[PDB]
Formats: structure tokens, C-alpha cells, sequence
RNA sequence: GUGAAGAGGGAAACAACCCAGACCGCCAGCUAAGGUCCCAAAGUCAUGGUUAAGUGGGAAACGAUGUGGGAAGGCCCAGAC
RNA sequence: UCCUCCUAAAGAGUAACGGAGGAGCACGAAGGUUGGCUAAUCCUGGUCGGACAUCAGGAGGUUAGUGCAAUGGCAUAAGCC
RNA sequence: GCUCAACGGAUAAAAGGUACUCCGGGGAUAACAGGCUGAUACCGCCCAAGAGUUCAUAUCGACGGCGGUGUUUGGCACCU
RNA sequence: UGCCUGGCGGCCGUAGCGCGGUGGUCCCACCUGACCCCAUGCCGAACUCAGAAGUGAAACGCCGUAGCGCCGAUGGUAGUGUGGGGUCUCCCCAUGCGAGAGUAGGGAACUGCCAGGCA
């Protein structure tokens, strides 16, 4: 299995982030989209979330799938969480490495006022 | 073809069991899925008799209690570690 | 509400000291002695403990 | 015939407190060897396994898990 | 001699002799040598019992033996104070409790088997019964 | 748990076992363990059975047409042993 | 003198000249953190090659591993880079 | 800076003979005798493979089992 | 409101493995290419970037089937606290608690929060 095998690759720093009781934002990565949602720190509901598979980004993006889309993606988070009054969030990589589209995923939320 | 006589116990336990294993009388159980099971007594020296026929296993047997007939097979047998007798014997409503 | 009267009937000379407590809990100092107590499941789970010394009338 | 007679202090372990009983912050609750009884929620885990409160409350049992393994947490009522 | 070869421990607990027995029918063939009584029985009289037996038919059938020693039983020896250690173990007992099957064979009538038994039954220390295989 | 540091009654006698905890006196009553034919206080008590051994009132493997009770079995007045 | 299991009677503790084994160290990485990885044993096929080296598939599942005895533990690995 | 390892470590520093012997104590503890036990010892019995020309029990009796006595060798340390 | 799909949990085999059927508009998965961002103790196999041609074969989801896995009564048995008793190296009586194994049977999950596509 390529999945279950990346799913216990990320399963430590994801206990952790529940064991510390803070909120985080967990990212779903795709070879032709990627996700992206505010989870609070139960673990079972989510509050905020925006991706690539939304109608109102991807109209405005040429590939949905590459560095350029999870940057758009990265600041509709955190807008989108930004007037719900969550600053204060922890990244979760959810067992991708924080070097592609992750990486600019959470560098353009980063950039646009969400504090992690 | 094999009938045999029982009555429905009133208290059971394992005081209650062997007092009435001293008189001569064993428990025995009738249980058939779709009814509640019925916990009855029956005499010792009658059934004893007749389980050493090997047809007893085998054939439908009959069971009289308050009356009604219940047409059984004998399911499991319990018998005395080191003694000729018996001490439970499972009926399922067959 | 109903009262129960309970006699001590045999001795507590060699007794284990889980009853020796017990009938100090019922308030019995001496075979023969009788004590009025209040029914209650409390108060007969005393008895059945002890149900061998103390003789309950009803 | 002899060669034998040799034995090592025993060591005191097993629980502590146990399930519902208010402690304070940082009194332990069970001393272990392994880790038979896993740290849940406010409690922690000292080097030798030790499982010690983190906030006062009430102790806690249970067997979350996927492999059914024994848990202790801490209720701040 | 039956004896088990290489067990874990050399010496044993002496322990006690509760409750009843387990295998208390004939599973392999159809006649049985049955204890009623309690106590250990020793190696010795497994194999003095066997060779009563295997002679009393000594053409026919087989015999199992439904008992097996395997507890080490030590023995101190003469003019030896007591303490400074344990007795060095001198023979294997199997432990048998009322309802234990011991011996029993298939292939001979059941008045050969009956009287065979009672060849064996008189070299055992415990008070034994003979049974025959039932149905269940 | 008792003796040690606890007397009293019982087990013939018998610190430990059973009953029971002595502040003192009484020529008063009811009981516990244990007993009621005489020694020695109290049933030669009542009903229904067992034992023939003084078993009761020392001990096993094993042996036996001792004797009482219970459920079945084989043969038998086309006559059993 | 110290450590591990049993005796130890399902909290702690618990003895004998009772039943079994170890220690008087090691490591500047064999510690910290970040990233990554998952074994034993079997089958089949394959040059030297062989019951057993290295390789490719499948079953299996941690029956492997832990600097050091035994117990408890370990997949979020405390095991392996 | 201590195998002060007799490891809560009497000194920095230490082996023996006594039948030439002596004192304070102990039946808290051994040798003799007694006592409890009976593994061992002696005696007896149960089953019967065989020996006995046939035939197990005239006489023995293997492999095993069950007891008695308190006469051996022992165990304990209750009395002195 | 309904169906299909993705993410995060709850719950932990009545929830898993096996056998058969089925799904590609969207989603998912395989997939094309590699100078570049990154990587192989060799290999873009894995990780990663740039896209969309092909496919639903493998994987994944769903549905069906009990061959295993798993759950599992009633009755009885063992054990045992207290109080009595025996022919007391083991048991019995009154009472309270009452297994394990096995039998009848159950059984191929249920559910919460968001985000897409369709009707
Ligand atoms: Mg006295
Ligand atoms: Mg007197
Ligand atoms: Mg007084
Ligand atoms: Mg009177
Ligand atoms: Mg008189
Ligand atoms: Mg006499
Ligand atoms: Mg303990
Ligand atoms: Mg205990
Ligand atoms: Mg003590
Ligand atoms: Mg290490
Ligand atoms: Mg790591
Ligand atoms: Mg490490
Ligand atoms: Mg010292
Ligand atoms: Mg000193
Ligand atoms: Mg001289
Ligand atoms: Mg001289
Ligand atoms: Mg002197
Ligand atoms: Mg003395
Ligand atoms: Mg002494």
C-alpha cells in the first residue's frame, strides 16, 4: 500500500497535536488537486475549509494541482478562518514532506495573517 | 418412541441441584431457538435405563411435562466422573 | 418507619474481628441482650453478616 | 543442593490511586516497569514509566485504542 | 520407563491433589481401566501394570496409556540432617485423580478385555473401575 | 483464634480443642458445649428401621452364598434350577 | 552488598542452608532532535551455490530485534538507517 | 584517594595449642538413656510371569501393591 | 431530502481475511515526462515537480456469499466468603457469589462534522 503506508508515516505528530489539545490544519495533497480544512481541536468537526475542487477558485486558476494553485488555495484558509476569529493554529503535514505544494500551501496562509 | 416424564423445577442453583441429585431426580434443560428454554427435573433410575439403548441418542424422543408433549433430541449428556449415574442432560427442540 | 428487634443468642469470644464490629455497629454488648433498631437494607445487611449470633423476631 | 539463596528488594510498584479518587498535581498514580497502563489525557510519564497527574482531578481508567491497552486520564472536577 | 526428556526445571513443587479428573472417557478405542481413587502413580507401576496387560492378550489389539509422569519427585537421602538444600529427584509420578482413564485397548472381546484388566488393576495402588466407550 | 497474661463447664485424667470471659454475697430461676441405667444431676422417654459382631469401644490392599433395601436382566405350568 | 522470576494465598510487604539466573560495567555515540524504514521462518525460480550467503516474486505476521540476566514493554515503534 | 566485598564500614596496624587447665551460664544446644515419627530395619499379606518332567500356589516366587512391631541405621531437639 | 465520492474523527473483528459481481460525468487510482524544485547508500521504483493522452487491469469504494476469524446465551460443572460436620494428605451440609470450556444461536458493522458531482 503506497496510502496506509504515508497514514502511520504521519500518525505521531498527529497524536501529539491532539495530546497538546491544539487546533490544526490539516492538508490532503493530490496528484490533480489539494485540500485543505481547519479542524478543531476535538478532532471530529471541522471549521473552516477550502480546496482546489471549489468552484469559486478554480475558475481562476489554469492547473489546478501545482504550486501556483496550493498558494491560492493557502490564502483562502486563512481569510476564510481569519473573520471566525481562529489566528491560532498548528500545521499538520498529514505525511507529505514540507517541500512542494505543502510547503506553499502553508507559506501563502502563513503570508495572509493566520499565526503558525 | 422414547417417553419420558419431567416436571419443571421451582428453584435451581447448585444447592438446589443436588439436593434433588440425592432423591434420586437430575436437571435437565429443553432449549430450541425461537422459545424460551425450559429448565425441568426428571427421575434418575427410569432415564438411565434407557440411555444405555443406542437408539436413544439417535430417535426423537417425547417429553411429558404439565401435559404437553415436546418432541426433543438428546444434545449432550453430563456423567458422574467415576460412578454409573448422570448429571445433566441437554435436550434441544427438535 | 417499623422498628426490628434483634437478640444476641451465642458468643463472641473467638469470633473474626469483622464480627465483633458488627455487633458493636448493631449496639449488642451480651447474649441475651434485645435492641430496637430501624429497618433498613443497612441495618439488615448487619444481620445476614452476622446471622448465626443474633436472633431477629418479627 | 545450595547454590541459591539470592533475591532483590521488592520494589513497591503497582497502583497508587486508584479509579475515582481526587488527587493533587504531580502525585503519582501508578508505578510500572513496561508500560501496562498508557498515559491519557493530563497525566505524563516519567523516564522509568512512572505515570504522574498533571492537573488535579479525579483518576480515570479506560481502554481506548486500537489494540485495547489500558489508559489513565484525570477529570478536573 | 516413561519419563519426559528434557524439561525445563530439574525439581518440582510438591503441590497438592484437588478436584476431578478430565479425561474421564474412552476416546481411542473401547474398553477402559478407570480410577476411583486419588494419589500420585509412580513410572514404575505404569510400565509393572503394561507389561500385565500386554501379556494377558499378548497377540491383539492396541494400548494406549492416557497417563504420563512428568512430575519429578526428590528424595532425600539416609543419615542426612535436615535443610541444606532439596532432595536430588529419584522418580516421576502421574498424578491421578478419581475419573482418570488410565489404560485402555481395542480388539479383543469384551470378557478378554474385562479379566485383562484386572491383571493390571491389582498392580496399582489406587482403586480402579473398569468402563466402556459410550455415545455422546 | 486461643494459651502466654483467663479462671468456670465438657473431652475419664489432658496450658492450646468445644462452650463461655470471674467486682462481691445468696441453701433462687433459665440455658450453652455435653449428656439423662448405677458409680454421678437429668428419659430404663415415644414412634419407624439396621446390627448378632461386644461391632459399638484401634488400622489397609484383598477375600466371602453374613444380612436389609432399590432399579433392571436370563430361563420357567407349550413345565424352569 | 545490589538486580530479575517463582514460593507470595489476583493492592503493598512477606521466611527457610527453598527452586532458577545475573552485577561490580559500556557508550563523545550506543545521547538530543528532524526526515525516512520495518522482522524471523518458509515456499517457488535463479551461475559457481551447497540443508543455509546474494536476488525476484508469494505466504506469514513480529513467532524477529533490544550493548549484557530475567520480567514488564515497544508499530506513534523504545527496533533499523 | 578504601574487593573499608564480613559491602550501615570495631584498629592505621594481628595466627595458633591446651589432655596442665580455670571462671560465668545453658537441657535456649550436642554425645548416653527416655519421648514424637517410622524413611530404614525385621515380620506378614495381595495379583500371579515363571522354576518345579505335565501341573503357578509340595517348596520357591520375578515386575508391582497393602500393612504390622517399635528390636537396627536414622529424623526432631520435648525432659535432665 | 436522496444517491455516489474525498478529508477528519467516534467506535473498536457482530467491525477482519477469503470467494464472486460491479463503479469512472465528478472524485480517487493507476498514467505521460523529467533539464528544473527535490531523491535514490544503484533505480523518479519510493519521495518530488510539470500535465493530461489512455484505462478501471492492479489498488480503493460498494453489493452479495458463512469457508475461516469473531461475538455468544439458558441449564449444569469447578471454585469460593461466613457458620457447622465427616470414616478430616480429601470432602459434605445451610447460605451468598458463581466461572472456564462446550451447546443453541448471532454474525459479513453502526455513527458524527465539512467539501464536491448528479438527479
Ligand atoms: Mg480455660
Ligand atoms: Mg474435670
Ligand atoms: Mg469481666
Ligand atoms: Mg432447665
Ligand atoms: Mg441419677
Ligand atoms: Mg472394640
Ligand atoms: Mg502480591
Ligand atoms: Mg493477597
Ligand atoms: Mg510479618
Ligand atoms: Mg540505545
Ligand atoms: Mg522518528
Ligand atoms: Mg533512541
Ligand atoms: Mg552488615
Ligand atoms: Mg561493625
Ligand atoms: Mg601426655
Ligand atoms: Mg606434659
Ligand atoms: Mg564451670
Ligand atoms: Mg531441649
Ligand atoms: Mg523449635
Amino acid at each position: 500500500d503506497k496510502k496506509s503506508a504515508r497514514i502511520r508515516r504521519a500518525t505521531r505528530a498527529r497524536r501529539k497535536l491532539q495530546e497538546l489539545g491544539a487546533t490544526r490544519l490539516v492538508v490532503h495533497r493530490t496528484p490533480r488537486h489539494i485540500y485543505a480544512q481547519v479542524i478543531a481541536p476535538n478532532g471530529s468537526e471541522v471549521l473552516v475549509a477550502a480546496s482546489t475542487v471549489e468552484k469559486a477558485i478554480a475558475e481562476q486558476l489554469k492547473y489546478t494541482g501545482n504550486k501556483d494553485a496550493a498558494a491560492a488555495v493557502g490564502k483562502a484558509v486563512a481569510e476564510r478562518a481569519l473573520e471566525k476569529g481562529i489566528k491560532d493554529v498548528s500545521f499538520d503535514r498529514s505525511g507529505f514532506q514540507y517541500h512542494g505544494r505543502v510547503q506553499a500551501l502553508a507559506d501563502a496562509a502563513r503570508e495572509a495573517g493566520l499565526q503558525f | 418412541m422414547f417417553t419420558i416424564n419431567a416436571e419443571v423445577r421451582k428453584e435451581q442453583g447448585k444447592g438446589a441441584s443436588r439436593r434433588l441429585r440425592a432423591a434420586n431426580k437430575f436437571p435437565a434443560i429443553i432449549y430450541g431457538g425461537k422459545e424460551a428454554p425450559l429448565a425441568i427435573e426428571l427421575d434418575h433410575d427410569k432415564v438411565m435405563n434407557m440411555q444405555a439403548k443406542a437408539e436413544f441418542y439417535s430417535e426423537v424422543l417425547t417429553i411429558v411435562v404439565d401435559g404437553k408433549e415436546i418432541k426433543v433430541k438428546a444434545q449432550d449428556v453430563q456423567r458422574h466422573p467415576y460412578k454409573p449415574k448422570l448429571q445433566h442432560i441437554d435436550f434441544v427442540r427438535a | 418507619a417499623k422498628t426490628i428487634k434483634i437478640t444476641q443468642t451465642r458468643s463472641a469470644i473467638g469470633r473474626l474481628p469483622k464480627h465483633k464490629a458488627t455487633l458493636l455497629g448493631l449496639g449488642l454488648r451480651r447474649i441475651g441482650h434485645t435492641v430496637e433498631r430501624e429497618d433498613t437494607p443497612a441495618i439488615r445487611g448487619m444481620i445476614n453478616a452476622v446471622s448465626f449470633m443474633v436472633k431477629v423476631e418479627e | 543442593s545450595t547454590r541459591n539463596g539470592r533475591d532483590s528488594e521488592a520494589k513497591r510498584l503497582g497502583v497508587k490511586r486508584f479509579g475515582g479518587e481526587s488527587v493533587l498535581a504531580g502525585s503519582i498514580i501508578v508505578r510500572q516497569r513496561g508500560t501496562k497502563f498508557h498515559a491519557g489525557a493530563n497525566v505524563g510519564c516519567g523516564r522509568d514509566h512512572t505515570l504522574f497527574a498533571k492537573a488535579d482531578g479525579k483518576v480515570k481508567f479506560e481502554v481506548k485504542g486500537p489494540k485495547n491497552r489500558k489508559f489513565i486520564s484525570i477529570e478536573a472536577e | 520407563m516413561l519419563q519426559p526428556k528434557r524439561t525445563k526445571f530439574r525439581k518440582m513443587h510438591k503441590g497438592r491433589n484437588r478436584g476431578l479428573a478430565q479425561g474421564t472417557d474412552v476416546s481411542f478405542g473401547s474398553f477402559g481401566l478407570k480410577a476411583v481413587g486419588r494419589g500420585r502413580l509412580t513410572a514404575r507401576q505404569i510400565e509393572a501394570a503394561r507389561r500385565a496387560m500386554t501379556r494377558a492378550v499378548k497377540r491383539q489389539g492396541k494400548i494406549w496409556i492416557r497417563v504420563f509422569p512428568d512430575k519429578p519427585i526428590t528424595e532425600k537421602p539416609l543419615a542426612v540432617r535436615m535443610g541444606k538444600g532439596k532432595g536430588n529427584v529419584e522418580y516421576w509420578v502421574a498424578l491421578i485423580q478419581p475419573g482418570k482413564v488410565l489404560y485402555e485397548m481395542d480388539g479383543v472381546p469384551e470378557e478378554l478385555a474385562r479379566e485383562a484388566f484386572k491383571l493390571a488393576a491389582a498392580k496399582l495402588p489406587i482403586k480402579t473401575t473398569f468402563v466402556t466407550k459410550t455415545v455422546m
